[PDB]
């Protein structure tokens, strides 16, 4: 299973639409499509399920279910997707994988934690306060390089130490 | 996410609509529509309009005694010139109409939605993964409705100038053009001939090996092209084919847009009179010179006033 | 009259130059300036207009 | 009454435009 | 916005249905003109 | 007609700061296969 | 039928030119073009052949119409005049 | 009589078109 | 050129009659 | 104008009626 493992490392109908050969739009073309909007909408459906599942979970303190649920939803992240609004990557991807790097913090993992928090950040996590506030990852914290991270993706927005070097001088 | 703006949002930037709205649809749509509306209604039923500003009404409108092929939406007239003429800046409606505001009406309106529409035609490009500049190619059209509405206008001085909204007009427009200015003997009128000849002729070359070559290949259709005529060996894949395609007639296109706006500001086109004169001071005529008496007729005729 | 037709010429010229780059700069930020993958298609993955 | 045939012609061939955008035949 | 609507439903008429509406249509026509056009 | 005036300017800028904000929302492109 | 025969040439060259497959089989994607100009344009291609018959169609058919419209000048038969309008 | 004309042209166009839009969509 | 309206009306419907009987549906 | 207006009308009925019989039949 996809979920243990990544937790201990802690064609019949498509012969036709291969019309696309013939540049043909056809029927075959709009089976295909009709048969991965279906597969695409249970797909989010199930993940979205598993997610309950996780934060119920996770309320009962079972870090281990809940990290190996959020490992398991990540995985059926479809490949070369582009969102409605130009997101490319499905909403909960970001807050999944930002509540597995909280679940990795209660496991004592906070060098896999940094790495967690940093493909957070690149999926679009904008949400900068709670990182910075919250108490819950405030353990993980302590490393220098969970600030670091957060400076090359959170800069100071005026150099308060240029501006005061340059007034000395 | 049942906020109002949420939903609103998923609702125009999604693609499930039939038509695909996106953010440049907001201004796109409203804009056509106005200008579709104004110009169906004025059209139809419309008083007649003075272009010239000397109180000798022009009728253009289908309901006045005209046809098809003669009705017209007048410009705005003479006296207003650059001035922004909407209603309210009119007197009354009746001197709104017969100054003729709804033409500046319709063009503003159109010159807005055919630049969101282009705008449109990449955002959706890049909300499907293809390739972004298609906008591109329908810059010309674009340019060269901007050139014909608002920039020429612009060099003249006057809204009066623009290309009247019918057919009639349109031919009005050409004739009078080319006695002003010599379009014809202009080398980027000349480029924009040769932009539209070589597109009909490559559609047409194209459409024949392609659909010729589609039997049960291509391999026979290039060398079909070869021996026809002496070159050998040129487009040899489809990926330069098209492009070139794409690049002949967008170009000429361009190039006579940017014609039409030089000669907003009078530069005109090539001027051969009195090129050839023989020994002690004669004029031998050649065809530019009989071109020049056509335009003599045009232009003394198109001044209507003394 | 040349200043005013030159200078016409060029800045839409380079209003032609922004849309092409900008186009060509968001399409490779996003990733498909190369051209589509074709095993993922994005609009595969929609349900056919009807 | 000219006016009346000619609406009549554009109004009919908007039609005919209308139905070919949203009436479309699902191919095969 | 809303789940699909349940209750969705086509209509349809068969070649019988056409040909009583149009020859209806075309009798009131030459029935009413003439005193229409009066 | 100063209340046409009006009308016309209120939808107006209604649809321009609707045209902006929409901009705004969207989330900037990235590549995720990189 | 000239103006509309460069159209197509350019719309087509465009097209085929913006919807190409990251590198037998057809190059471009003609699912997604068709998607593209069904949903901006309204109305698109379905089929490859009868698209590139028709960039063939317009042409030919738009010159000779303006051929016999010259045949007609030709024993001066020209549309001149409206008798109502003059 | 203008109005007569309009009148039944627009009787015999507006319902017979629509009575073979209906049957186009049935087939 | 009410006589030409009224040959039209005639026309059109002795034309519904003979589609009508030539042209039937088959039942079901 | 007699003429031109049952030109017009007998062009616009019988090759659009011809196109839809023939469409009937198909489907
Ligand atoms: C998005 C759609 C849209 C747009 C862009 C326009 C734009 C325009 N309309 Mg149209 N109109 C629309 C929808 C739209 N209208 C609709 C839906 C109706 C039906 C009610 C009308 C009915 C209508 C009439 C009846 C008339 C116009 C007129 C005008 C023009 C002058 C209005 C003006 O002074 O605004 C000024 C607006 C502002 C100052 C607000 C600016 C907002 C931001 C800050 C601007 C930021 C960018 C900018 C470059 C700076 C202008 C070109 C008038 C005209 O003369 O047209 C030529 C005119 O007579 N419109
Ligand atoms: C056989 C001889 C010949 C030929 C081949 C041409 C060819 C041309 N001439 Mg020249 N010309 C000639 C003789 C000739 N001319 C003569 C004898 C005269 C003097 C009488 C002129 C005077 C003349 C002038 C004054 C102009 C031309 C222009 C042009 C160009 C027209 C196409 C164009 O630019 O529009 C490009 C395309 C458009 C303008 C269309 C824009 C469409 C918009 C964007 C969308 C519209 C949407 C629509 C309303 C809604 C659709 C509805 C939906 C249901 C489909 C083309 C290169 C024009 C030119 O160079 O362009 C600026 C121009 O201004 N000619
Ligand atoms: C067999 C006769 C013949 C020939 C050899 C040409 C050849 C030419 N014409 Mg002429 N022309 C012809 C007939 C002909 N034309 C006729 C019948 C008309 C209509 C009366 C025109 C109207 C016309 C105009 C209005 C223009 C030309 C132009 C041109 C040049 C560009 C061709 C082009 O578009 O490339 C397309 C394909 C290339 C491979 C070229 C020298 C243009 C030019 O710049 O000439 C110098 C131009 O402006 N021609
Ligand atoms: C300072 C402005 C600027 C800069 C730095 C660049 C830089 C670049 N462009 Mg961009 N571009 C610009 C302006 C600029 N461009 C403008 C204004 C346009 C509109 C036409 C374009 C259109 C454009 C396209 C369509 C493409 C580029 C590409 C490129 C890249 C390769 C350069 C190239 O084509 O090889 C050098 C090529 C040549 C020297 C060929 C020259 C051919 C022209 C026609 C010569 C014309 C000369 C003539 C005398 C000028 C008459 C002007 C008259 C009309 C007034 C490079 C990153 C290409 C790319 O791959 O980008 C990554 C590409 O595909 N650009
Ligand atoms: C005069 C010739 C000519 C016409 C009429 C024309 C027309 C069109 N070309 C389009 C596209 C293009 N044309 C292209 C290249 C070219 N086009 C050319 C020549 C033409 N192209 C040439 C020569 C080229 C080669 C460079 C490209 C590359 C494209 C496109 O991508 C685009 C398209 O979609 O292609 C399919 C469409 C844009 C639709 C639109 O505005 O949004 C829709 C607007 C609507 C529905 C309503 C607008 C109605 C307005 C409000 C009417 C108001 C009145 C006006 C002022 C007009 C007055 C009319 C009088 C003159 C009679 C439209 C059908
Ligand atoms: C009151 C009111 C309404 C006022 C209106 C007043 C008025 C002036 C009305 C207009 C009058 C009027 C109708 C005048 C025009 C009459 C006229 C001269 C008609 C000519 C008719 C005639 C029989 C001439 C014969 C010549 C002829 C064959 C011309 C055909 C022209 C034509 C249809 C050209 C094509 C145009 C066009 C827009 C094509 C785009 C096609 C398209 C969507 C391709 C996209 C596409 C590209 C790809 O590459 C691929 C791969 C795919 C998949 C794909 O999709
Ligand atoms: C007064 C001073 C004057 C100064 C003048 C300075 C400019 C000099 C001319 C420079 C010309 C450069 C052309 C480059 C074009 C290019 O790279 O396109 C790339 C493609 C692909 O090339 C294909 O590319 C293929 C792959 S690749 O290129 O090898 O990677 C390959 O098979 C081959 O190269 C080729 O077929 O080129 C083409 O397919 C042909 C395009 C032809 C464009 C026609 C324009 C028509 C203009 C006139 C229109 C109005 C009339
Ligand atoms: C002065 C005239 C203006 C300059 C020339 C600009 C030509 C732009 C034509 C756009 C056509 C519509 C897009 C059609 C389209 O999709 O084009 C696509 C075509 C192919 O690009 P590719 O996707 O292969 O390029 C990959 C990257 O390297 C970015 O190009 O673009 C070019 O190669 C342009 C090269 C310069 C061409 C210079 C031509 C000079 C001719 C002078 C005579
Ligand atoms: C402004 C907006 C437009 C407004 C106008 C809208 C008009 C809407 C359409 C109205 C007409 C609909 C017609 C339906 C026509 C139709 O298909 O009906 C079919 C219907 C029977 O159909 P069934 O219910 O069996 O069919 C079940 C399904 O298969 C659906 O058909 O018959 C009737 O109910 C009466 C029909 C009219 C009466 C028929 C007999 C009498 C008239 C013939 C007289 C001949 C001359 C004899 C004397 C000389
Ligand atoms: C948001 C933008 C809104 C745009 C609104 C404008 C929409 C225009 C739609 C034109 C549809 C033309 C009928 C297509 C009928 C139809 O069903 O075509 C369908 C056809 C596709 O055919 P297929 O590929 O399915 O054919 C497969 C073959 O095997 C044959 O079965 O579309 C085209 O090929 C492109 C045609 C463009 C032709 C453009 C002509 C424009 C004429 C405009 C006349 C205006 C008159 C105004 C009078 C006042
Ligand atoms: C909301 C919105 C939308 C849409 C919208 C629309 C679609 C609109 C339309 C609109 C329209 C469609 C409008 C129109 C208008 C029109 C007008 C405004 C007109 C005017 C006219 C006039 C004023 C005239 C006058 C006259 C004549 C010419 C005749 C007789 C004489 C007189 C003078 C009376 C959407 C969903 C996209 C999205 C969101 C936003
Ligand atoms: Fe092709």
């Amino acid at each position: 299973n996809f979920g243990q493992i990544m937790y201990a490392i802690r064609d019949a109908a498509e012969k036709q639409w291969k019309e696309r050969a013939g540049g043909n739009y056809g029927a075959g073309t709009k089976e295909i499509q009709a048969r991965n909007y279906v597969q695409r909408k249970e797909n989010e459906r199930k993940r979205r399920e598993m997610f309950d599942d996780a934060l119920a979970k996770f309320k009962e303190n079972d870090i281990q279910g809940a990290l190996v649920e959020f490992e398991n939803i990540i995985a059926m992240e479809p490949r070369n997707f582009v969102g409605d609004n130009f997101s490319r990557n499905t909403p909960i991807y970001k807050v999944t994988q930002y509540n597995i790097a909280c679940c990795y913090s209660m496991l004592d993992q906070v060098e896999e934690a940094i790495k967690s928090l940093d493909a957070a950040m690149l999926s679009g996590f904008d949400n900068y306060d709670q990182i910075r506030r919250d108490k819950n990852l405030s353990k993980a914290r302590a490393n220098p390089k969970f600030q670091a991270v957060l400076d090359k993706y959170d800069e100071p927005v005026v150099n308060w130490n240029a501006v005061k070097a340059t007034f000395g001088a | 996410n049942s906020s109002l703006w949420a939903r609103f949002c998923e609702w125009i930037t999604s693609t499930e609509n039939r038509l695909y709205i996106g953010w440049f649809g907001v201004i796109m749509i409203p804009c056509l529509l106005t200008a579709t509306s104004v110009f169906i209604i004025a059209f139809i039923a419309a008083p007649p309009v003075d272009i010239d500003g000397i109180r000798e009404p022009v009728s253009g409108s289908l309901l006045y005694g005209n046809n098809i092929i003669t009705g017209a939406v007048i410009p705005t007239s003479n006296a207003i010139g650059l001035h922004f003429y909407p209603i309210w800046e009119a007197a009354s409606l009746d001197e709104w109409l017969y100054n003729g505001g709804p033409y500046q009406l319709i063009v503003c309106h159109f010159l807005l939605g055919v630049y969101c529409y282009m705008g449109r035609e990449w955002e959706l490009s890049f909300r499907l993964g293809m390739r972004p500049w298609i906008a591109v190619a329908y810059s010309a059209p674009v340019a060269a409705a901007s050139a014909v509405f608002l920039v020429y206008p612009i060099g003249q001085g006057s809204f009066s100038d623009g290309m009247p909204l019918g057919i009639s007009g349109t031919f009005n427009f050409m004739i009078v053009f080319q006695a002003e200015h010599n379009i014809l003997m202009h080398p980027f009128h000349m480029l924009g001939v040769a932009g539209v000849f070589g597109g009909s002729l490559f559609s047409a070359m194209h459409g024949s090996l392609v659909t010729s070559s589609l039997i049960r290949n291509i391999v026979a259709a290039h060398g079909y092209f070869g021996r026809l005529i002496f070159q050998y060996a040129s487009f040899n894949n489809s990926r330069s084919l098209h492009f070139f395609l794409a690049a002949w007639p967008v170009i000429g296109i361009w190039f006579t847009a940017l014609g039409l706006s030089t000669m907003a500001f009078n530069l005109n086109g090539f001027n051969f009179n009195q090129s050839v004169v023989d020994s002690q001071g004669r004029v031998l005529n050649t065809w530019a010179d009989i071109i020049n008496r056509a335009n003599l007729g045009m232009e003394v005729m198109h001044e209507r006033n003394a | 009259s040349w200043l005013a037709c030159s200078h016409f010429c060029l800045g839409f010229f380079f209003f032609i130059g922004h849309l092409w780059h900008a186009g060509r700069a968001r399409a490779a930020a996003a990733g498909f300036e190369k051209g589509i993958d074709r095993f993922d298609e994005p609009v595969l993955s929609m349900r056919p207009l009807d | 009454m000219e006016a009346l045939v000619y609406t009549f012609l554009l109004v009919g061939t908007l039609g005919i435009i209308f139905f070919s955008i949203f009436f479309r035949d699902p191919p095969r | 916005m809303a789940r699909p609507n349940p209750n969705k439903q086509v209509v349809e008429l068969n070649r019988t249905s056409l040909y009583w509406g149009l020859l209806l249509i075309f009798v009131l026509a030459v029935l009413f003109s003439s005193y229409i056009f009066n | 007609m100063l209340t046409l005036k009006i009308f016309v300017y209120t939808v107006v800028t209604f649809f321009v700061c609707l045209f902006i904000f929409g901009f705004l929302s969207n989330d900037p492109a990235r590549n995720p296969g990189k | 039928g000239v103006l509309g025969a460069a159209l197509l040439c350019a719309i087509h060259g465009a097209t085929v030119e913006n919807t190409l497959f990251e590198d037998a089989e057809e190059t471009y994607s003609m699912v997604t073009a068709n998607r593209f100009w069904s949903q901006i344009f309204g109305v698109a291609f379905s089929n490859k052949r009868w698209l590139h018959f028709f960039m063939l169609l317009v042409p030919v058919t738009g010159l000779w119409m303006s051929a016999i419209g010259v045949v007609g000048l030709a024993l001066n038969l020209r549309a001149y005049d409206f008798v109502s309008q003059e | 009589n203008i109005y007569g004309l309009t009148a039944t042209a627009l009787f015999i166009i507006i319902p017979t078109s629509f009575l073979l839009i209906l049957y186009v969509k049935t087939a």
